[PDB]
């Protein structure tokens, strides 16, 4: 007691369990999953590979039209928004757990990407390397390319950060 | 839910000696035992009526009213 | 006509058929159909 170093007793380790239940939870494992898939898994999904590569030939029969194109597209970052739905009408607005479960909806939160849309040519001279140069066309502009279910609670849900008063207020159990 | 209006086992009404055991345990700072005691319930099948009830009613009203006038 | 209550606003609404299922007060699409009038008998058993 007065020592800081005593040895504890058999009853303090249910306050360490105590602190355990307060940091983690009963179904951390999920969120826990389901964060480190938002977060990063996703990201190393959509960057590895994702690279089509097109390249057209001259097939020249003629040599006044020696020139070959070369068509790529690539995929940047990824957007992952707050669950919201589309309506009938096409109005968006933010949807809640507790409008999903009456309305038989899906808490889907919509996913963009940066699509990267480049391009390269080169001079068909037969013999000579096919040296492929950059024609200005390096376009790309996030397009919708899907909608990804949102488990509850996650970092990407609107009860992540609510209060009791707040699950309360919108008729959620605490 | 809310208190029971009486005794499952013998028929004694404790429903009205829920806010009085309240007040006990929290005016007076009684124990369990002592304040049980107070409110007249001797027998145990009464003791566990009162003692072991769980009041879910006010979780039940923490929610807005569906239909409020 | 019949009347429905909002789910978020305990808002009275009478609609007919061919009116919008729509909270006039705020736009929510969840109604609730009022309590009917008819008598309701319970054994206090
Ligand atoms: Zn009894
Ligand atoms: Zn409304």
């Amino acid at each position: 007691f007065e020592d800081e170093s005593a040895p504890i007793t058999a009853e303090d380790s249910w306050a360490v369990i105590s602190a355990f239940f307060r940091e983690k939870g009963l179904v951390s494992q999920q969120l826990d999953s389901f964060n480190q898939f938002v977060d990063y898994t996703l990201q190393d999904i959509i960057c590895e590979d994702s690279t089509l590569i097109l390249e057209q030939l001259a097939q020249h029969t003629t040599e006044s039209d020696n020139i070959s194109r070369k068509y790529e597209i690539s995929f940047g970052k990824i957007y992952v928004t707050k669950p919201m739905v589309n309506e009938s009408d096409g109005v968006t607005h933010a949807l809640y757990p507790q409008e999903a479960r009456l309305r038989n909806l899906t808490y889907s939160s919509g996913l963009f990407v940066d699509v990267k849309k480049r391009t390269y040519e080169a001079i068909d001279v037969p013999g000579r390397e096919l040296k492929y140069e950059l024609i200005a066309e390096e376009s790309e502009g996030k397009v919708f390319i899907g909608r990804l279910p949102i488990m509850l609670r996650s970092k990407n849900c609107y009860l992540s950060e609510a209060t009791e008063s707040d699950l309360y207020k919108l008729k959620e159990c605490p | 839910m809310i208190v029971p209006v009486r005794c499952f086992s013998c028929g004694k009404v404790v429903g009205d000696k829920w806010e009085s055991y309240l007040n006990l345990l929290q005016e007076d700072e009684l124990d369990e035992g002592t304040a049980l005691s107070r409110l007249g319930l001797k027998r145990y099948c009464c003791r566990r009526m009162i003692l072991t009830h769980v009041d879910l009613i006010e979780k039940f009203l923490r929610y807005n009213p569906l239909e409020k006038r | 006509t019949l009347k429905y209550i909002c789910a978020e606003c305990s808002s009275k609404l009478s609609l007919s058929r061919t009116d919008a299922v729509r909270c006039k007060d705020c736009g929510h699409r969840i109604l609730l159909k009022a309590r009917t009038k008819r008598l309701v008998q319970f054994e206090a058993r």
